[PDB]
């Protein structure tokens, strides 16, 4: 809340990189788990995963926190 | 992208299948319970 707008840009970019890395590596992981289940097909009759990652709440919340700031700071500079 | 859209479509397909199959088990559970009851009711009718 107290840091500058641009420092917040940089921190937000780093956090977004973290989220994207999670998504990519989890997609590769899902490829692997699909293959291992399929090879041992008889072992698993139901292959659903339905993975609710916990930080999805944090990710969506932070994303709302971004758009709020960017729209607002743009508004404050313009209206002045 | 093709694989991701396609496997998400398949996750939709399988998740729908799992809902409907949970509902198969629920309907089969209810059908078993009701048929067992109907046996009980036939017994009650016979006794009456």
């Amino acid at each position: 809340m107290h840091v500058a707008y641009e420092e917040f840009e940089k921190v937000m970019v780093a956090c977004f990189e973290v989220f994207q890395t999670w998504d990519d590596e989890y997609e590769k992981l899902q490829v692997l788990l699909r293959d291992i289940v399929k090879r041992k097909r008889e072992e698993n009759l139901k292959m659903v995963w339905r993975i609710n990652p916990a930080h999805r709440k944090l990710q969506a919340r932070l994303d709302q926190m971004r758009k709020f700031r960017r729209q607002h700071e743009q508004l404050r500079a313009v209206i002045v | 992208s093709s694989t991701n859209q396609h496997i998400i479509r398949l996750e939709s397909l399988q998740a729908e299948i799992k809902m409907l199959s949970d509902r198969k088990r629920e309907l089969e559970h209810r059908l078993s319970a009701t048929l067992e009851e109907n046996d009980l009711l036939q017994g009650t009718v016979e006794e009456l």
